[PDB]
């Protein structure tokens, strides 16, 4: 009675495999273990949320209070957590908004369902309960809409759109960053009396150029872009020509050499004497044609030779490398020209227009600025960020990426209508689902009630970060909905929040309809998978 | 039904990943910045003193301003790197007051 | 560095989360060890033995957990065993739930761990009130109801099939130890074991049972009326408390020194024969020279008897503990001894002492166990301690509470109804007390294989309308009232379960941090 | 639940705890399956010391080979505890628990609860106790049938040893047991019957001695070897020196006083020897024809041995506690401790006392008693394992035959008890029983498990076990209608049925009763256990 | 706060000096270099 | 493994009689004869028992030569004491010799003045304890600061005798092993 018989199925699967089935207690092991990371996204929620510093294995430090950026770097051994990880990444790549609700609503459905499993309700019935509750949630959100927008062009109308998104990440900066993003969208959208038929928009239109140093208030908007690059050859005129035609060549400016390797063959010395002048006259025949039409700027992606640069210096033509291929096409969108791997000659139809190009230092480093006034632009803009630390500017970039991603979420579908925010529609869904559970008798009614209780974390998480008592403002808020005016009740965050009532229209806090629908679906599908599994099979390392 | 004798529980974070809750970490981060602050405390002013740093490669580098002192000392802590980033940003933008 | 601490300080909310998860883990080990269809548990101790049982106390004795919060839960079984002797698994399984239900609030609604304590004392005060009202008295002299009361705990054990004999075995033993208030103690209850035999022929016999035989062969193996006399000193020649150190000079001294060794043992034996006893039980050893002349008078000599058994012989035979032999009289001699007989068993010899049966000192007895093996004896012996523990509470307290979870469910209903009228900040922990009290019937339904969703829903619908004695039949898994079911338990076990479970939560809830590895 | 509590532990639950108890049961069953029956295989046990000990008893196999499994140690205590008091039925308990677990485990896989299954074993066990009353047969001991005791002795001895050892050792047991029965009818096995080791010519030369044999003899050469009429004397007094409780120096002053005080050492011894000489003066008549012998429980001084040698008194020292409790039964005398009060009545009687020696050791033989109330069984053997094999055979044979005289009943064996319970449990009306629900298979599981024992006897002979029960089943189908009460058997010589009543195969009563009771308790407790774990401080 | 307290890499090999006594070793270290070449 | 050895090893001849009823006679009586023979050897070796106050000439006569004993290497330990009436530790060590002599009768206890011990011995180094065995000096001990000094007790002296190999560790006469009867009485009750 000292050594056990060692589980005589040990002839089966190797020691590295670990089984954690149910009955043994898998659900109890999982729902709990994940409460640690549930508090991470809960503390980082709201305008007063705390950012989290994540140092990866390489050492690149990041500080972001989202959920998709954090969990991407966290090497998590627990498999049940990873269902929540890439489910949040789906929200990042598709909509770019709601990572946090997903990590929070998906985890709370597992936390609140502790009562159902512990009481002894069937796991199969719980999946059917949340699925039917999911369908009722999607149908009911359409009726609580009061922000039906149809203009979606002017800048003041975006104050109900961008400023709630920017107010979440770093609440202290609202008017400054909203002016940068809203002015960027106005430059992106074309000037027209009526632009319809689903005009195209992409996240790559608005780029972010991070410059070290300078206060956030000193930032400005640039219609072109700004590269950390050294110009060569001459100083610009900056007002003399009034406009500049810019040719963008994929291939470098050099004598056309083949892909297969060759060399110089000379049978006699007569060709040796003319070979020194032949290379000069060869490029001169191709370079003189470019200068006739007045191309005052050339952009060659590959390395430019010194012989080609020498002929361009005397005529005063600007040169630029732009080695990366992705950022090469964005410059073409500004001027409105096409790429040309052939040398050929410049044509008027394929060549664009650029007002001026000027060179200075913004944060000590010399950069090239492609700002133009009175010119025609189409889907291009940049926001020059000035900040004290690179760690803080990284969060401003992702905040802007989430802001412009919401613009993609609006203009791509037919309607991206608003909803009441600040803990207004979430408590309404608790009343709707509470009334829905009594309409259908059956054993699944317990699942319908507990699905509503999971939505409680949204108001109190704003109160917990605000340093307020949850047991005072949360039940007091229910008395305000008794009865339009009752729909616009929300959670106040201020020193005068003892009353617990603040009107939404005074500050215009709103949320998107499509963002919450996609978040509720991915959250329910995430909880559906974790509650459906019973056995989890590991492996060695 | 089970594969073997026992089944040890999974740690949620990776083995060796440091993490902490409560007000102790933010006080440690503030004390880390104050520890870096005390090195540059007597340097401030006309009658201040220079700082002698010698890195692992055994190359002497004397300085008075806090821009290159913090560049030599490779900082591991993220909270202490905040003082290093603003010092290089102040050195890059203006070029004065990196210690203040 | 600094003092021997700060390895990894678990502080804040995560420290209490580990304690609720650790306290819940203790109850999950013995979740299946409750109800009539409870499963057994074989634990392997590192010395080499084995403990086969289903009692939560005996299970948690052998287990060892390297965690300080779970060890406080481990000690609650010693509170229940050394207070009544029944319901130890009920104590461990209820507390787990109380700590667990209070957790939601601690983790999320941020109620501080002191406001929960104030809510629980008012729930504790109301729990004793409804448990006092739901319990009905019962007559103590009714042997027909006493047999059904004793076998309530036996029904959750292996010997329910022999319940007709165990209730008669336990009832006769309790009345023997019972003193004519009505205080009894199990230290005289002899737990002597006999491996092998059938349970049917096993019976209690009034008196003691020794493991030894007589020394000399000529001793009478069958005496009609034994007269027992207890001795504490040995019959050997006492060397004395100080060295003798006799300076011998003449040749006639050494034979005199060896002759007085024979005469001193004659002097102590001859004065024992003034009363002429039949059986002389000595505590310490006996000499070879003294046994013959005690046989000349007609006594019977035994080997060294440990005084734990001699104190039982003193109450059976009515004799007194005697060490000085010169002060031996006729009044302190044991009498009214029934019969003397020695049976042959291959393990060891066994001397039987029967009583005449016909206030005074309380009488002792020895209960014969004839099991199948060694583990069956230890299994059945703990059942007698659990069965005889029930018989003490009805004598100390004539109240009788309903069983089958009806008592704890009655606490759940009244606390749930009164929670609405208790409007304030104490309402959320006060309402969470009913959520755990309805789990001890939920565990019975899970072990029975039924669905606890509709049964508990049917239970609460009939509990308010039907009666206060409604409960779940553990065998069939249907709602059957305890009046017709005919199984009842004492109310004292319900008090210790509610008191020990709530008082354990008040201690563990105040834990803030855990720091391990300070010093010895 | 156990891993976060204990940093190191092992836990099996709800499928492995059931597989462990069945797999360990089938494993331990396969060890003792081949040993069961008369044609079973022998089994030696050699440890690291190199000694050899040979026997077929399951208790010796279990209580000598260390075992790590938690199930088998309970089978070891169950097989040992049943044999320690009864002396027979060791492997039968292992086969029942070895078979009843696997026979119930198939229905646990079907989904039947363990509680209601074990409820069927208990109510089925009560039916077997009621069946023992009708199945047994009454036998009157007043007839004193020696042939009936010979057949009972050959039942156990044929199982352990071959026919050559059984025929010569059977009447050794019968002559010892024939003296057990008396008017008081009080059975006494441990004090009366004994075993003693002696390396001699062969195992076949075992003989019966009616008196008590002793493993010592006369130390001095001049002391008599053979004595015709020796009257024994029991004295538990120690006749060597005694150190005297703190007594110290014989402070001697002059040299003559030194030896004068040294002579007092003899005075205490001579004071006790004179009482023996005074006793010899009363029985001095016919001194050359008669004799006298003294047996002491403690040592005798060598100075005093010359006193007995001069008077031709045989001296024997350092006897056992058990031999002093047996001289009164053999010689008929009475015991004495002190030398003060003597009489001729306490002296015993012996018709022949002689000594025989081999090598360095010497044995004293006593026999030819007038009315001996006890005797001995001096077993001869070649090797140490030969004595150990005869130890277990005589130990199990005496206990089996002794239990027949305790009660007035005897159970016939050879599968008659198991085959009879099979038809009884499979044909009895269930409405008479109180069990209902899913107790249908519990009756069939325990009833079918009993069939595996009598075919295990066939598995050692090599015949087909299922085919030799065909005519057995056909015999009982016609025996009930033929109006003839007969009990069938299993003869392994020809592979056909037989009658144990005429063949002499029998079994004791309490063996099969305690076996099923101990086996049903152990097998039921192992089924209800659904979790195994190890935890503790070390 | 935990037992590890790290701000820069390789704190064991890096050791600071401060106060009047730290400057005292510098001038006295120059005396050893000066005293060698003083003769 | 140790559970079988504790039956015989951890019981003297007086304690071995307790197992007469439980254990086998041949198993118990075989070891009792062994332990009885060991007791007889100690009685024959008990040639001492009081302090041997010697003169300087006898110093060889009784110390070195005696330590040879039978010279069967029957060695004998001889504890010498260089006494000095003026010092405090000397009279303390003299009392320990008288107490230890009554218990350990096989070990010879010797005492002599320090002035008569060594030619012009330093008085500050007194008291001095020497331990001879087979003519060789096993331990040349210095003043009793190692053994507590002025607060020296009988328990500390008996522990020193075990270190030099004069008395076995598990000896029943040592106060460390000689538990009181009240101690064993409480253990049996709480068992
Ligand atoms: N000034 C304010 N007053 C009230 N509520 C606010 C204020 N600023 C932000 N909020 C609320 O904080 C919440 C933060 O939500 P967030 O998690 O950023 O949205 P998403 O999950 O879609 O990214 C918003 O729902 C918003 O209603
Ligand atoms: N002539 C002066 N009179 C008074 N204060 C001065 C003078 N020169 C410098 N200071 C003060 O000394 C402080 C530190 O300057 P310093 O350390 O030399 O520049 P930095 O910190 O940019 O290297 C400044 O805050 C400044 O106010
Ligand atoms: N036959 C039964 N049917 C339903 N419930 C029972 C039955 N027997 C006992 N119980 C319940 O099991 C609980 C514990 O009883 P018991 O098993 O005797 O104590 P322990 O838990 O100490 O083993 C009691 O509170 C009682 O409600
Ligand atoms: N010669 C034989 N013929 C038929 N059956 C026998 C014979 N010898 C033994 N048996 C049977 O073998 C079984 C086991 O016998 P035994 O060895 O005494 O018990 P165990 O095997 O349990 O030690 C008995 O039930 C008996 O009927
Ligand atoms: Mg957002
Ligand atoms: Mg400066
Ligand atoms: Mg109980
Ligand atoms: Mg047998």
């Amino acid at each position: 009675s000292l050594r056990l018989p060692q589980n005589p199925n040990a002839g089966l699967f190797k020691q590295g495999y670990n089984s954690y089935s149910n009955a043994d207690g898998q659900i109890i092991k999982s729902i709990a273990a994940i409460r640690e990371l549930h508090q991470m996204c809960l503390t980082s929620m709201g305008p007063c949320g705390r950012n989290k510093i994540i140092v990866n294995h390489l050492g690149k430090i990041i500080i972001t209070n989202d959920a998709a950026t954090m969990l991407r770097e966290l090497d998590i051994v627990h498999p049940a957590v990873k269902v929540l990880v890439m489910a949040t990444e789906q929200q990042k790549i598709d909509m770019g908004d709601g990572t946090n609700l997903v990590m929070i609503l998906a985890g709370e459905l597992l936390n609140v369902s502790e009562k159902l499993i512990s009481m002894g309700l069937s796991a199969v019935e719980i999946i059917q309960g949340y699925n039917m509750a999911r369908k009722f949630t999607l149908k009911e959100l359409d009726e609580m809409v009061v922000g039906e927008i149809t203009d979606k062009n002017d800048k003041n109308e975006l104050l109900k759109m961008i400023k709630p998104v920017i107010s979440s990440k770093k609440y202290g900066s609202e008017d400054i960053l909203s002016e940068l993003v809203s002015e960027a969208v106005s430059h992106v959208l074309p000037v027209a009396q009526q632009a319809g038929e689903i005009p195209y928009f992409n996240v790559d239109s608005i780029r972010v150029v991070k410059i070290m140093g300078g206060s956030l208030s000193n930032s400005t908007v640039i219609k072109g872009m700004v590269f950390n690059r050294e110009p060569e050859g001459h100083v610009k005129s900056l007002s003399e020509d009034k406009k500049h035609k810019v040719a963008v060549f994929t291939c470098p400016l050099d004598i056309a050499n083949t892909e297969t390797k060759g060399t110089v063959l000379l049978h006699n010395a007569q060709e040796m004497l003319d070979f020194s002048k032949g290379e000069e006259k060869q490029i001169d025949a191709m370079m003189k044609e470019i200068a006739d039409m007045g191309v005052e700027c050339i952009v060659a992606g590959a390395g430019v030779g010194e012989l080609a640069l020498h002929y361009l210096n005397r005529y005063g033509i600007l040169v630029l490398k732009v080695p990366s291929k992705f950022e090469l096409r964005r410059l073409c969108r500004v001027c409105g020209a096409t790429p040309l791997p052939r040398l050929g000659a410049p044509t008027p139809e394929e060549l664009g227009l650029v007002e001026t190009v000027k060179t200075m230092e913004i944060g000590g480093d010399r950069v090239t600025v492609f700002k133009q006034e009175q010119g025609e632009i189409s889907r291009t803009s940049t926001i020059i960020l000035r900040g004290a630390t690179q760690n803080n500017l990284d969060d401003i970039e992702r905040a802007i990426d989430d802001g412009v991603a919401a613009v993609k979420g609006l203009m791509k579908p037919s309607g991206g209508k608003l909803l009441p925010g600040a803990g207004a529609t979430e408590i309404e869904l608790i009343s709707r689902i509470t009334k829905y559970g009594e309409r259908t008798p059956g054993l699944l009614q317990l699942a319908i009630k507990q699905f509503a209780v999971a939505f409680e974390v949204v108001p109190r998480t704003l109160a917990e970060t605000a340093g307020l008592d949850v047991n005072e403002v949360l039940p007091n808020l229910y008395a305000a909905h008794n009865v339009t005016d009752h729909l616009y009740k929300g959670v106040d965050i201020d020193g005068e929040s003892d009353e617990g009532v603040k009107d939404i229209r005074e500050e215009n806090i709103y949320d998107m309809l499509a963002t919450k629908k996609f978040a509720i679906n991915v959250a329910t599908e995430a909880a559906t998978t974790v509650l459906s599994i019973d056995q989890i099979i590991m492996a060695k390392k | 039904m089970n594969f073997g004798s026992q089944t040890p529980t999974i740690v949620v974070l990776k083995e060796g990943t440091d993490a902490s809750q409560g007000k102790g970490q933010i006080i440690s981060n503030i004390n880390a910045c104050v520890a870096v602050q005390e090195a540059l405390k007597p340097t401030l002013g006309p009658l201040g003193s220079d700082i002698l740093i010698v890195t692992s490669n055994q190359k002497t580098t004397i300085s008075n301003d806090g821009a290159t002192i913090l560049k030599l000392l490779d900082v591991v802590h993220p909270a202490a790197k905040t003082l290093v980033d603003i010092s290089r940003a102040q050195d890059a933008e203006v070029g004065d007051g990196t210690t203040s | 560095v600094f003092m021997n601490a700060s390895q990894e300080r678990t502080t804040g909310r995560q420290a209490q989360i580990s304690n609720i998860t650790a306290a819940k883990a203790v109850a999950d080990v013995i979740r299946t060890c409750l109800g009539p269809k409870a499963m057994l548990k074989m634990l392997l101790d590192p010395m080499g033995g084995l403990v086969l049982t289903n009692d939560g106390h005996a299970i948690l004795r052998e287990i060892d957990v390297a965690h300080p919060a779970a060890k406080s839960m481990l000690e609650l079984s010693r509170t229940q065993d050394e207070e009544v002797g029944d319901g130890t698994t009920t104590v461990i399984i209820l507390a787990g739930e109380i700590l667990a239900q209070c957790a939601p609030y601690l983790i999320e609604k941020n109620i501080h761990p002191v406001i929960i304590i104030q809510a629980l004392k008012k729930a504790l005060t109301d729990a004793l009130e409804v448990i006092k009202q739901v319990s009905k008295p019962v007559d103590v002299e009714n042997d027909a109801a006493m047999k059904k009361l004793i076998q309530a705990s036996i029904g959750t054990k292996y010997v329910i099939h022999w319940s007709e004999k165990m209730c008669e075995l336990a009832l006769d033993a309790v009345k023997t130890v019972r003193k004519d208030f009505e205080i009894d103690i199990k230290r005289y209850v002899r737990v002597e074991k006999i491996p092998g035999g059938d349970v049917l022929d096993s019976r209690v016999l009034k008196g003691v049972l020794l493991n030894k035989d007589v020394v000399h062969p000529k001793m009478s193996r069958h005496i009609e009326n034994p007269r027992v006399v207890l001795l504490d000193c040995p019959l050997e020649y006492k060397k004395g408390e100080s060295q003798t150190n006799i300076e011998i000079e003449k040749e006639e001294d050494w034979n005199r020194i060896l002759q007085i060794e024979e005469e001193q043992v004659q002097l102590m034996c001859e004065q024992i024969l003034a009363v002429r006893p039949t059986l002389v039980i000595t505590e310490k050893g006996v000499s070879d020279l003294a046994q013959h002349y005690l046989l000349k008078g007609g006594c019977s000599v035994l080997r060294r008897v440990k005084k734990s058994d001699n104190n039982r012989i003193a109450r059976v035979t009515g004799a007194t503990i005697v060490n000085r032999v010169e002060d031996l009289k006729e009044s302190d001699v044991g009498t009214n001894c029934g019969l003397f007989k020695v049976e042959m068993i291959g393990d060891e010899y066994f001397s039987f002492l029967d009583n005449c049966k016909e206030s005074g000192l309380q009488k002792a007895c020895t209960i014969m166990l004839r099991g199948g093996s060694k583990d069956i004896l230890n299994e059945i012996d703990r059942n007698l301690q659990d069965a005889m523990a029930v018989a003490r509470n009805v004598m100390l307290s004539p109240s009788l509470s309903p069983g089958g979870g009806a008592t704890e469910m009655a606490v759940s209903v009244k606390l749930a109804e009164k929670a609405k009228q208790l409007e304030g900040i104490q309402q959320w922990p006060y309402q969470a007390v009913a959520d755990a009290m309805e789990c001890i019937p939920r565990t019975l339904i899970q072990n029975a294989g039924g669905d606890p969703i509709r049964l508990l829903s049917q239970l609460r619908a009939k509990h308010a309308q039907g009666n206060f004695t409604t409960g779940i039949d553990g065998d069939k898994g249907k709602i059957v009232d305890m009046v017709s079911y005919g199984i009842w338990e004492p109310e004292v076990i319900k008090q210790q379960s509610v008191k020990t479970a709530i008082e354990s939560a008040c201690l563990l809830l105040r834990v803030d941090d855990i720091v391990s590895g300070v010093r010895k | 639940s156990l891993q976060l509590l204990n940093p190191k532990a092992e836990s099996l639950r709800r499928d492995a705890a059931l597989k462990v108890n069945v797999t360990s049961a089938e494993g331990l069953q396969s060890v003792l399956e081949t040993n069961l029956g008369p044609k079973g295989t022998l089994k030696m046990l050699v440890d690291g010391a190199g000694n050899i000990k040979l026997t077929k008893d399951g208790k010796v196999l279990l209580t000598e080979m260390q075992i790590q499994s938690p199930t088998a140690v309970l089978i070891a205590r169950a097989a040992a505890a049943q044999d320690e008091i009864t002396g027979d039925g060791t492997t039968t308990v292992v086969c029942l628990v070895g078979e009843l677990l696997r026979q119930a485990h198939r229905f646990i896989q079907e989904g039947v609860h363990p509680r209601i299954i074990t409820d069927g074993f208990e109510i089925a066990r009560k039916e077997s106790m009621k069946f023992l009353d009708e199945f047994k047969i009454s036998k009157t001991n007043l007839s004193n049938d020696r042939e009936f005791l010979l057949q009972v002795a050959r039942s156990s001895l044929l199982t352990k040893v071959d026919a050559d050892l059984t025929e010569v050792l059977t009447p050794i047991v019968t002559d010892a047991v024939l003296s057990v029965y008396d008017a008081q009818a009080d059975n006494l096995d441990l004090h009366m019957v004994e075993i003693m080791q002696m390396q001699h010519l062969s195992p076949k030369d075992t003989t019966f001695i009616k008196g008590l044999v002793l493993d010592h003899g006369g130390r001095h050469p001049d002391m008599p070897t053979r004595v015709k009429n020796a009257y024994v004397l029991i004295l538990n007094v120690s006749l060597e020196y005694e150190k005297t409780e703190v007594n110290s120096g014989f402070f001697y002053s002059s040299a003559d006083q030194r030896d004068k005080l040294a002579a007092s050492e003899r005075k205490f011894v001579d004071a006790k020897l004179k009482k023996i000489i005074d006793l010899k003066n009363e029985v001095c008549g016919m001194d050359p024809d008669k004799g006298f012998v003294i047996i002491n429980q403690k040592g005798i001084d060598p100075m005093s041995l010359d006193v007995f040698a001069k008077h031709n008194i045989l001296a024997l020292r350092r006897a056992k506690r058990r031999n002093m409790e047996r001289l009164q039964l053999v010689t008929g005398g009475e015991a004495q401790n002190s030398v003060e009060d003597l009489s001729p009545q306490i002296l015993g009687f012996s018709g022949l006392v002689y000594q025989e020696t081999i090598g360095e050791e010497k044995f004293t033989y006593v026999t030819e008693n007038t009315d001996p109330k006890s005797c001995t069984i001096l077993i001869k053997g070649s090797t140490h394992y030969a004595l150990a094999q005869t130890k277990d055979a005589v130990r199990d044979g005496l206990r089996a035959v002794a239990n027949v005289l305790k009660d007035k009943n005897i159970i016939p064996g050879a599968g008659a008890f198991y085959i009879a319970l099979s038809r009884y449990l499979r044909s009895a009306n269930m409405n008479k029983l109180g069990a209902k629900g899913k107790t249908k298979t519990g009756i069939e599981a325990f009833a079918e498990a009993l069939l595996v024992i009598p075919k295990t006897l066939v598995k050692n002979s090599g015949f087909d076990p299922l085919d030799v029960l065909a005519m057995v089943e056909d015999e009982l189908d016609d025996a009930q209608d033929s109006d003839e009460t007969r009990y069938v058997g299993v003869d392994l010589n020809i592979g056909d049925s037989c009658d144990p009543t005429i063949e002499g195969i029998w079994d004791s009563y309490r063996v099969l009763r305690n076996a099923i009771t101990g086996a049903t308790g152990i097998a039921s407790n192992l089924l209800l256990c659904d979790e195994l774990l190890r935890a503790g401080r070390s | 706060m935990g037992r590890p307290f790290i701000i820069v890499k390789d704190q064991g090999n890096k050791k600071r000096q401060h106060g009047l006594e730290a400057k005292k070793s510098h001038i006295l270290a120059a005396r050893s270099v000066a005293s060698i070449i003083k003769t | 493994a140790k559970q079988h050895e504790n039956r015989l090893e951890d019981k003297d001849l007086s304690d071995l009689e307790e197992l007469e009823d439980d254990e086998d006679e041949d198993f118990l009586e075989a070891y009792k004869i062994k332990r009885l023979n060991e007791i007889r050897k100690l009685q024959e070796r008990s040639k001492f028992g009081e302090v041997f106050h010697i003169n300087k000439p006898e110093y060889n006569k009784e110390v070195t030569l005696a330590s040879q004993g039978k010279k069967d290497d029957g060695g004998v330990y001889v504890f010498v004491h260089l006494s000095l009436q003026s010092k405090l530790q000397s009279r303390i060590l003299s009392h320990l010799f008288q107490s230890a002599a009554c218990k350990f009768r096989e070990i010879k206890f010797v005492e002599i003045p320090a002035n008569r011990a060594i030619e012009n011995y330093p008085e500050s180094n007194c008291p001095t304890l020497i331990v001879y065995y087979r003519g060789e000096v096993i331990k040349n001990m210095i003043t009793l600061l190692e053994l507590g000094g002025n607060n020296s007790k009988m328990e500390d002296f008996e522990d020193f005798m075990v270190k030099v190999g004069a008395v076995a560790e598990g000896d029943n006469r040592l106060i460390m092993n000689r538990d009181d009867e009240e101690s064993r009485e409480e253990r049996k009750l709480h068992y």
